[PDB]
């Protein structure tokens, strides 16, 4: 009753976007150690349950495409969706391999009037990139 | 009638703003946490039960190590945004 | 360790 | 060391970009779903129980009725922000 | 281990900002309701425990004022501190009686290196306020 | 209801 009800035959699609190599021109450095936390993920979210599924070095227009197709699918018999993204980031904002893509427009696709296959349903999105260039320094 | 924003959580490394620290032997300070937290704990808590404490395993078990002085020493904070509805299991 | 710009 | 982002809460009464709705006769949605919560369970329920149940409330329990057919049978989700490090209780 | 030290004395401070008419320089109109608002969170926040302390049309001055003079308080034998602010809005911003102050400026005084006293203890805010002008049609 | 500018 107050719960996410999870009887349904999957538990859901678990997508990783595993971003490490950008082109030159967007400035951005090889981010060494995601293959790493790839690798730790996709154990993790198949232990789980979750149907798993790892793209690699994707173009702003991939991800887009990406996940604009899994939202078209058929979700009816699972319980939720995840998603996660490692890459490059700045506010509001996500690196592809070719240049930058708004977040918002990445997980609109799976808002109640465009997915009504996961209508009720948790639309999970995790994001390991920067949100600016700030630096947190501390206190004891 | 239902909202058309409902039922969304998003789980981010860092506040904004912010850079977000990875260690290119281990991973990322995120990730690292975040599936500790979960291989222990993944069947047996909320969402946000799991979430803050990754909050915490970031906020206490990390700080940076640099060359650079001055992206040396430096912390990271977590930052979940819940639109959910309702508590989250995964069971 | 590594951040994932310099702005 | 901790970082000095850490341990903040935002509950936000509607999600970035959106209004936010209010009836002058019983006052914001928001914090109608808010105080009737907090009434009921503000001692036994953990903070992000509670506001994950305001948010169900506010989602189910309201649509704007208005003159403007623009303005009229719209719906609003909150929006929770936690920078939290551990379970809150008022206990 | 898992939840906030709760021994203290006081539960803590919580400041209620309760904007209901704002100049004509704004072009804002009366928050009617507000005023039920403020009181129905009055006795709920005193009835957890907080002291509140209700402020009626505040200025943006004012506003920073207050919060950053409850920034500077000793607040050792507190748990907590929670804000709650009732307004007009647009994005990242609160209306003040004269004008708009963003909302980062307002809890930036509450960091850890800024208010050593509220050092891991819970910071809460409760933003009733518009983020913008979308509107959510909904979905059966 | 009301809302919470029409910019």
């Amino acid at each position: 009753t107050y719960q996410y009800n999870m009887n349904f035959e999957k538990l859901g699609k678990c997508i990783i976007i595993n971003n490490k190599n950008f082109d030159k021109v967007t400035g951005m450095g090889v981010r060494n150690g995601t293959d790493k936390d790839a690798e730790a993920l996709f154990k993790c979210f198949r232990s789980l349950g979750f149907d798993v599924i790892v793209y690699n070095d994707c173009s702003c227009a991939k991800m887009q495409d990406l996940l604009k197709k899994a939202s078209e699918e058929d979700h009816t018999n699972a319980a939720c969706f995840a998603c996660i993204l490692l890459s490059h980031g700045e506010e509001n904002v996500i690196y592809g391999k070719d240049g930058v893509t708004p977040i918002k427009d990445l997980t609109a696709h799976f808002r109640g009037d465009r997915c009504k296959t996961l209508l009720e349903k948790p639309k999970l999105f995790f994001i390991q990139a920067c949100r600016g260039t700030e630096l947190d320094d501390g206190i004891q | 009638k239902i909202p058309v924003e409902a039922d969304f959580l998003f789980a981010y490394s860092t506040v904004p703003g912010y850079y977000s620290w990875r260690s290119p032997g281990r991973g990322s300070w995120f990730v690292q946490a975040l599936c500790s937290i979960l291989e222990e704990h993944g069947k047996d808590l909320e969402i946000m039960q799991i979430l803050t404490r990754v909050n915490d395993r970031v906020a206490r078990h990390f700080e940076s190590q640099s060359d650079d002085p001055h992206f040396h020493e430096k912390k990271q904070i977590p930052c979940v945004v819940s639109m959910l509805t309702k508590e989250l299991y995964f069971s | 360790d590594e951040v994932x710009a310099a702005a």
